[PDB]
């Protein structure tokens, strides 16, 4: 099959500024009709694809003229001018010129906004979980910004890697910024055999740690 | 306006069957050539099939070519996608796509809103649910973040609301993952310190397949 090849994450940009999506293609997609057989698509968040571009430079009917559509036989540009925050999503270019149709793995475009410091919370295990067996220690890391932030566990002070499950939210629509979820999954008997529970965040914003502790007593 | 409804998603055991129907409205069906395209969870777009205008031409991606079967009613405006001896990969949410070919015609030019099949013998789970209430020797700042963790629950389909939705601009709701084969997510809600514990924060999680609702009241500590 045709092989479709996108950039995974495009850098960040601002409403109001340019941002050009690439796309190549195994094979020229360049017909011997003049026809160049490559769609662009775009889904937004929780929204099913679009149409923007139908072969190479076609724009689809009520698109923004701010999105353009460019490219060569295995080369291909999707261009837009001022980017609008509805624009925000994931963009997929297909081929249509032999079946299987196959698509990009998703260029996934999200707005830059100035950095910003992670709000950490922790959170010992509830009753209620313990009664279980199990012992769930939480760690919020809200309203961050850029994505890319670590987290470490220590249990007494010595670190813990095993067990733990981070989860970050996609971009907020309404702040711009990312927020993560740090849950060390440990048994209620290893929970109660220690005192001193902490998760220290490393974000680019800081050289030191954020750091959050509690002590079960 | 031109609509498109797909039906038919929902749990299924590997190696069952499931017939997705495609509901067309709005438009001239039958002219169009229909394609079925899915989308595995956090994945991107697979194509699946292709009919044309007329039922004359037929493909087939070929990792369903077999056990797929694509169909359109064009009297009842309706495309169908037959699908037998399902495997987990085959977990999607499918989109039936129109697609008209002529000279200077857009094709692919609307999506369907996609439904969702889970090909997976995990059995429907409750969570349960627990509450994240600060700990005892915690600094009281100016707000104070409260959560809830929702754990050990199957299929993916939980829903945490805050005092019943009256908090809804300072929530954070973190993607599920699996743990142990169940998922696990959390909900996090900041508050002022001076209206909780004053007044009263609880998450309510709501689990349709399971058919359980669960109202934590966040406790002080």
């Amino acid at each position: 099959d045709i092989v479709m090849t996108q950039a995974t994450s495009s850098v960040p940009v601002t409403p109001g500024e340019s941002v050009s999506i690439s796309c190549r293609s195994s094979k020229s997609l360049l017909h011997s009709n003049g026809n160049t057989y490559l769609y662009w698509f775009l889904q937004r968040p929780g929204q099913s694809p679009q149409l923007l571009i139908y072969r190479m430079s076609n724009l689809a009917s009520g698109v923004p003229d701010r999105f353009s559509g460019s490219g060569s036989g295995t080369a291909f540009t999707l261009t837009i001018s001022r980017l609008e925050a509805e624009d925000v999503g994931v963009y997929y270019c297909m081929q249509h010129l032999e079946y299987p149709l196959t698509f990009g793995a998703g260029t996934k475009l999200e707005l830059k906004r100035a950095d910003a410091a992670p709000t950490v919370s922790i959170f010992p295990p509830s009753s209620e979980q313990l009664t279980s067996g199990g012992a769930s220690v939480v760690c919020f890391l809200n309203n961050f910004y850029p994505k890319d932030i670590n987290v470490k566990w220590k249990i007494d002070g010595s670190e813990r890697q095993n067990g733990v499950l981070n989860s970050w939210t996609d971009q907020d629509s309404k702040d711009s910024t990312y927020s993560m979820s740090s849950t060390l999954t440990l048994t209620k008997d290893e929970y109660e055999r220690h005192n001193s529970y902490t998760c220290e965040a490393t974000h680019k914003t800081s050289t030191s740690p954020i750091v959050k502790s509690f002590n079960r007593n | 306006d031109v609509q498109l409804v797909e039906s038919g998603g929902g749990l299924v055991q590997p190696g069952g069957s499931r017939k997705l129907s495609c509901s067309a409205s709005g438009f001239a069906f039958s002219s169009f050539g229909m394609h079925w395209v899915r989308q595995a969870p956090e994945k991107g777009l697979e194509w699946v099939a292709y009919i044309s205008s007329g039922s004359g031409t037929i493909y087939y991606a070929d990792t369903v070519k077999g056990r797929f079967t694509i169909s359109r009613d064009d009297p009842k405006n309706t495309l169908f996608l037959q699908m037998t001896s399902l495997r987990s990969e085959d977990t999607a949410m499918y989109y039936c796509v129109r697609s008209i070919y002529y000279y200077g015609s857009s094709p692919f030019d609307f999506w369907g809103q996609g439904t969702t099949l889970t090909v997976s013998s995990a059995k429907t789970t409750p969570p349960s649910v627990y509450p994240l209430a600060p700990g005892c020797g915690d600094t009281t700042g100016s707000s104070v973040t409260l959560g809830c963790l929702v754990k050990g629950y199957f299929p993916e389909s939980v829903t945490v609301t805050w005092n019943s939705g009256s908090l809804s601009s300072s929530v954070h709701t973190f993607p599920a993952l699996l743990q142990s084969g169940l998922y696990t997510m959390s909900s996090s809600v900041t508050v002022p310190s001076s209206t909780w514990p004053s007044q009263t924060v609880t998450c309510s999680v709501a689990h349709p397949a399971s058919s359980t609702t669960v109202d934590k009241k966040l406790e002080p500590s």
